């Protein structure tokens, strides 16, 4: 899931990406 | 003298009195004497039994079960020393479940070198409370002494009076005595410990408990330090080695039991440093010829099997077992359900360890909070594993704080994993340290060390707060502390804020009235306090509530405790404010300090003021019938858990919305009174009231910061002569016998006149009384009379005030026309 | 800026990082 | 009229308006809806677009930060009925973070069939209370609605009353109305559910929601069981198949949807109990021609392969996709952060359910009370375990109280160790019966299973103690119970005895003040209650007190609660009891009951006797001047730790002293009142004072049990006429012009008389007065007078009361002699 | 008798069980 | 010790004369 990237781990703005257009 | 007789080592006795006959040679036992098992007796049996020769025990006296027996003071009436080398479970002395006993009677003994005293279980003992242990053992508190007739009941006590001295104990005197005919001996304090004569004077330095002769080496009955040739001596000199660490013997008695050992069945002695001692320690060995023991040219350490691998320290008898030992062929489980911290000896027996060949368990040790004692302790090889395969157990260590200093000390565990539960006082800091000093990071499993057992009663949030902007008022507090934010912002459940009145500045962490903030919006958090008692110093330090989580450690905020004092007021108005008029111009006050005082009380406010008598008094006849004058609380526990579980719930939402919604694509007279609780006033009307306004307030250059006056009433007393009328009476005649009385009215009476009395009688005739009130005499300028029958008549003149009735006037003679 | 994204926060993170082409959706 | 338009299954619009123009066409939503992601709006963008052709929607409808829309009124005008097929966390209505929204304006939604609605984090949304949900929801008490302006703030709600009507929701009524603008609809209790028209009929026994005209299936606007044809049918009539649980399709439409789903990449519909489904059950499988699942000759098992192998279950629709699973290929962990009990729906979903590949987890489950649900769960292999090798690993459940009825269900795990932590409200009697009955009793180590953790909320002891001698007494309770030993009677420290008033007879186990008790000495341990408020029906059980023992066991004993009424007594004296007069002769009497009642007041008694006139007035010459007659708390948790340490050490010095010892050798008037606090006395003369002696009695024919009375006075209206002087006023005039006059006293008047009043007066002269006293009166039998001018008078008597002042006489002449 | 003899209790078992013997103890 | 046998264990008649002449 998402949340366990963002909130528990932490994200970089490349992976970002990957929810976006 | 000193100590005739043979030495005696220690004995048993049991079910018999048939062997307890063998100590009647001996006066110092070396070793432990236990009385014990013994039912069937009489008190009868006893009484032709005594054995005076005893002076002084090496280890302990122990008394169990022994029936018959009443009172000690026949038994050992000459005991006076106890060294304590070898305890029983911490204990010098030891009376336990003593039937059929009334007192202890143990009148010479004076000190006890090493150990405490356990007195338990005994119905009929009594003269408990009439000694003082204090005089004998250094650590009292050590003492456990329960369940005896002392608390159960109410049994009497008689100390001789007319003798036996009296000593405080915890705030109040009461005689010391031993029995009901001996009175506990008490030597004065410069003589500390050498003991005093009959006469109260100190005896030798080298003397211990009692002497003959004071300053005398040769005339005592128990050397404080050693005993030889019937003198004692700071130390023994050569050829005589310590023995026993209380006498001095030659190379031949060592040599001689050395030997008998070695042809026998042990304690084979050694020579080492000038003592004769059982076995030498480590890195020595005793050589063929001579018994001293060589330094070894390698390291060999002392070796101490234990026996089944698992040794359970519990007691200082228990582990003095281990004394000497540097390896340790075995596993230690420490356990000491106490209640007095043991440190101090666990670390003289102990802490001479360097290697343990199992597993360290510490398990249910109350008193313990902290394992510095084992001083020399690095490696635990852990070869034999507590189940489950652990190799440092600890477990419900109800105080336990620190393990060791890391900053200096070392440790290696080779094998086995750790454990940690129910450790209150104990933070994860100190086992995650361990963790990483030992070495044994990536050997425990989850659950192997708790977290909502381990440090749940100890404040180590290790994470600060810091007050940013605190203003104090009259009474209210505002505060502000710098936001705080865990990783996870919703976790923040708000702050828990602790405020108490310190009247001390050292007050402890962790009364203590909680309040609760709502957390921060995303402008510091900040609170405003309510309804402060003034001039007070507060205590206020915040501490966080944060949601808990399993999978890591868990959080931590708090900020240090601040001391903070609300300002001064006003103060309160005086309490009980009394006045006396001791004089006709004299009025005594007296008042007590005011119930709050808010501050500090720096002077006193009394005022002065006169009231005018009532003028409906002074337009009235009084004359008249009827002149009858007057004469002058927590939180629910569920709830808590709701309001957890509701916001646990809100962040669960969120998360799985998260998850399925994103996708990765690939004025009056006064006067100031100073510190005076009582005033005297001077030049007042006498038989006059006032009205006394008295101020307790506690500013005088700055302004008065104070409240209301205290209204009371105070009359003064009257003259005594003031209703005396002065002046003479002048008497007018007119033609018809009208006779018109005049006189002069007294100007300065006790407050007022309300009426005067005129009895005029003939000589010889009834006396004639007349009143004549304010608005008569102001009308008549006196007394007027009609028709008088001749003859000589005399008038007394007399008035009336408020105080009460005046003296009568002398009487004037005058005399009527007869036509 | 590398920091712990969670919930609202996420939600303005990813409104940052992207909304010229808007947010992915699988057909 | 029913539904036009095409079906358009469930879509998904995005950060823009543009994809949402595709639900013009369309009046049925098969499918979910959801409006999310919208940033880039502006609330005109909304006002020109309007989808009014919606009806209702089967799944859920979701919006999710949509920027701009301020009410849903003009975007769905005619929804409905929300069928709730599958959810959405449980939830059919999820409004969430709808910043710049003011009002729902769902005006026509009326039933929601399954499922719950959240609204969250909306700022600017009112009208929430404004809306009864009871009337769409079946379990409105499944709503989560927080964080909102209804709440935070005090926004006016403005519902026009001039016509919205008013329900009760807790105790008070209110008007319901969606928006400023639309009254919420209700409908008559007789149309429970089928919808009413404008006027308020009952529509069709089929409809659902709104109907156009009452009493026809092709009139309604949601068909409520089945669609068919513009037409509601209770089932799908032959050759038509139920579908989707709310429309009726034929073969071919079941058939087309089929082939492409094999013909493309899912849903391979099959058919089976006269109902298209995409899977059908387990034992069937389809055949190749017809799309009928016939039964299989043998056991074949509907596997659910779990990805990863582990999969989370936390809401309705995260349980819903294993609906119909046999054999779980995986592990399931059960976690449910909750606070409301979703155990029907568990149930439903899950419990069909046979064999779990994986593990069993239930981490956290707050709502869950029992594990019943999985009705059909057997065999847990255990072929993947939980890290540490577990296969049932049940932790911090905080309300899990049964694991399975043991009495008929069955269990079997493989392999993997059990686990067991935090469950405050399971006792160790369930896990170890579940050990027992699964098979695993030899599997487990130690700390597998806490002991501290589990039950310690729950009074489950397992030992029973019964009350041998329980006695009432006026305040007191005397109490005995059989003696408790456990097999080390040393281990008791006493008992806990708990009390507390019970007005009602169920009463929770485990206020409720604590006492502690002495364990018994070696008789039946017993104790004696202090201070009951009398007539009140208490509790009692008696808890034991134990020491915690680690190896087994803890122990247990305690006593089920018993129910005790302490007896009646005598009550309090009566509140306020005033009186007041209401006629020369009556007099009202008002009371309330005693605020101690002690029982059941059968009646009351009032006691009346007069006082007598006061004789003092009866001596007094009121004539003279001066004749103003009167017109009428817990216990420390270090303490007990304390005395459990001290107790646990004298057991171990015992312990070890046994040890070492022993070696293994190889009258007035009144009335009764019943039932009345109020009360007229007749019959009492005027002016005269009654002492009230008001009794509150609660117990008549078995003597009177009541205490003592309240004392009040009251004095009755004046008569009309009393102070008037009756019979003629009688003149009599002596030789030398003196004047006696005599007249009849008022006998009985109003209390007594003090003084009389005579004026005469000459004709044309001046009125003279005069007064006669109660002696005047006694001793001259009236007035007399002395030297009188002649002339004709007028003389007039009146009379003086306690009343006040009394009527004059009729005037009478007389003329005095000239001489 | 089978029970559990701890305390003073096990004190009155040992002396009933035996005293006419006397109780034991090593040399 | 014999206290392991009695208090926390089972003693029967036979043992306790180990702890008696």
């Amino acid at each position: 899931g998402i949340v366990e990237q963002c909130c528990t781990s932490i994200c970089s703005l490349y992976q970002l990406e990957n929810y976006c257009n | 003298h000193l100590y005739p007789g043979e030495v005696c080592p220690g004995m048993d006795i049991r079910n018999n009195l048939t062997r307890l006959h063998e100590l009647e040679n001996c006066s110092v036992i070396e070793g432990h004497l236990q009385i014990l098992l013994m039912f069937k007796t009489r008190p009868e049996d006893f009484r032709d039994l005594s054995f005076p020769k005893l002076i002084m025990i090496t280890d302990y006296l122990l008394l169990f079960r022994v029936y018959g027996l009443e009172s000690l003071k026949d038994l050992f009436p000459n005991l006076t020393v106890i060294r304590g080398s070898r305890l029983f479970f911490n204990y010098a002395l030891v009376i336990f479940e003593m039937v059929h006993l009334k007192e202890l009677g143990l009148y010479n003994l004076m000190n006890i070198t090493r150990g405490s005293v356990r007195i338990e279980k005994n119905n009929e003992l009594c003269y408990l409370a009439t000694i003082d242990w204090s005089r004998i053992l250094d650590s009292v508190e050590d003492n456990y002494i329960v369940l005896n007739k002392d608390d159960n009941e109410e049994c009497g006590d008689v100390c001789p009076g007319t003798n036996c001295p009296a000593t405080v104990i915890n705030g109040q005197f009461v005689e010391r005595c031993w029995t009901h005919s001996h009175c506990q001996k008490v030597c004065p304090t410069i003589c500390k410990s050498h003991g005093c004569t009959a006469e109260g004077l100190c005896c030798h330095k080298e003397c211990l408990g009692n002497c003959s002769e004071p300053d005398d080496p040769t005339k005592c009955v128990a050397c404080r330090n050693f005993y030889l040739d019937g003198q004692c001596v700071e130390t023994c000199p050569p050829p005589y080695y310590h023995f026993q660490d209380w006498r001095c013997v030659n190379f031949s008695f060592c040599q001689d039991l050395h030997f008998k050992c070695r042809n026998s069945r042990c304690h084979q002695y050694v020579i080492h440093n000038n003592k004769c001692i059982p076995e030498c320690p480590s890195g020595y060995t005793m050589n063929s010829s001579n018994l001293m023991c060589t330094p070894c040219l390698g390291p060999c350490p002392k070796v101490c099997q234990i026996l089944e691998g698992e040794k359970t320290i519990d007691s200082v008898t228990s582990a003095q077992e281990l004394r000497g030992c540097t390896v340790i062929n075995g596993s230690l489980i420490i356990n000491i359900r106490g209640g007095n911290n043991l440190a101090a000896e666990l670390e003289a027996n102990l802490g001479l360890i360097e290697e343990i060949s199992g597993f360290l368990k510490i398990r249910r040790s109350y008193a313990l909070v902290s394992l510095s004692f084992f001083r020399k302790l690095h490696l635990i090889r852990g070869e034999t594993l507590e189940i489950g395969n652990y190799s440092f157990y600890a477990l419900d260590n109800q105080n336990l704080r620190q393990l060791w200093d890391w900053s200096k000390h070392n440790l290696t565990i080779t094998q086995g994993k750790l454990f940690f539960h129910y450790n209150p006082k104990l933070c994860l800091s100190e086992i995650h340290k361990m963790e990483e000093v030992s070495g044994t990071k990536g050997r425990q499993e989850r659950n192997d060390i708790a977290l909502k057992t381990n440090g749940d009663q100890a404040s180590c949030e290790n994470e600060l707060l810091k007050f940013s902007f605190i203003r104090t008022s009259f009474d209210k507090i505002l505060l502000r502390w710098e936001p705080y934010w865990p990783p996870d912002f919703r976790d923040l459940l708000g702050f828990m804020l602790f405020y108490k009145e310190a009247p001390y500045q050292n007050v402890t962490e962790f009364s203590w009235t909680v309040v609760d903030i709502d957390p921060p919006q995303r402008s510091h958090p900040g609170w405003l306090m309510r309804g402060l008692k003034p001039w007070t110093q507060y205590a206020i330090f915040v501490k966080t509530l944060v949601t808990f989580s399993d999978e890591r450690r868990t959080y931590g905020a708090k900020s240090d405790i601040i001391y903070v004092q609300t300002d001064a007021t006003n103060p309160s108005v005086p309490l009980d404010p009394i006045s006396v008029s001791n004089s006709s111009s004299q009025i005594i006050l007296k008042w007590k300090p005011p119930s709050d005082p808010n501050g500090n009380i720096t002077h006193y406010l009394v005022y002065w003021e006169r009231q005018a008598e009532d003028s409906e008094l002074f337009e009235l006849d009084y004359c008249l019938k009827g002149l009858k004058l007057p004469s002058r609380c927590p939180k629910t526990d569920s709830q808590i858990l709701k309001e957890l579980e509701e916001s646990s719930f809100r962040k669960t939402f969120e998360d799985y919305l998260h998850n399925v919604v994103f996708v990765p694509r690939p004025h009056r007279p006064f006067e100031k009174v100073v510190n005076k609780e009582s005033l005297v006033i001077s030049g007042l009307r006498h038989f006059t009231g006032y009205r006394i306004e008295l101020q307790a307030c506690n500013q005088d250059s700055p302004d008065e910061r104070c409240s209301v006056a205290a209204y009371v009433s105070a009359r003064t007393m009257p003259e005594a002569k003031a209703d005396d009328i002065v002046g003479p009476v002048t008497h007018e005649i007119f033609e018809n016998n009208v006779v018109h009385l005049m006189w002069q009215e007294p100007k300065e009476p006790n407050g007022l006149i309300v009426l005067y009395e005129v009895s005029y009688r003939r000589y010889g005739d009834e006396e004639l009384h007349l009143c004549v009130s304010r608005k008569h005499f102001a009308l008549e300028r006196g007394c007027r009379l009609r028709g008088l029958s001749p003859g000589n008549y005399s008038v007394r003149v007399r008035a009336t005030s408020l105080a009460g009735n005046g003296s009568w006037t002398e009487p004037t003679y005058f005399y009527v026309t007869d036509y | 800026v590398n920091q712990h994204l969670c919930g609202s926060h996420l939600v303005e993170a990813l409104y940052r990082v992207c909304g010229e082409r808007g947010f992915f959706y699988t057909p």
